[PDB]
């Protein structure tokens, strides 16, 4: 989605906002992956 | 004096009653319970430091 990051977003380049649209859906998986290992943290601590 | 041929028995007894038929069993169940930790213990250092990064 990348290309597609750069293809939706073709007139943005004056745009600012452009590299939100970028940083957006890295803020959102860098929160999904924590929850994901603080499940795993929750996980293991029952089991330790 | 206590007879020398049952000093021998006494001890040939006791020979044969020994826990180290059951022993060494027992703690090869600990060490392989042990090793089950420990082969978790690497897939969460694998897991923290993937996290971590």
């Amino acid at each position: 989605k990348d290309i597609d990051g750069l293809d939706f977003t073709q007139p943005k380049k004056e745009a600012i906002k452009q590299a939100i649209k970028q940083g957006a859906e890295i803020a959102r998986k860098i929160l999904g992956k924590v929850s994901e290992g603080l499940k795993y943290i929750d996980l293991a601590d029952a089991r330790m | 004096a206590q007879g020398l041929q049952p000093q021998i028995s006494s001890k040939k007894k006791l020979m044969d009653d020994n826990n180290l038929s059951t022993t060494i069993k027992d703690l090869q169940s600990k060490i392989d319970e042990k090793n089950k930790e420990i082969d978790q213990f690497q897939k969460d250092y694998n897991k923290y430091v993937g996290l971590a990064f």
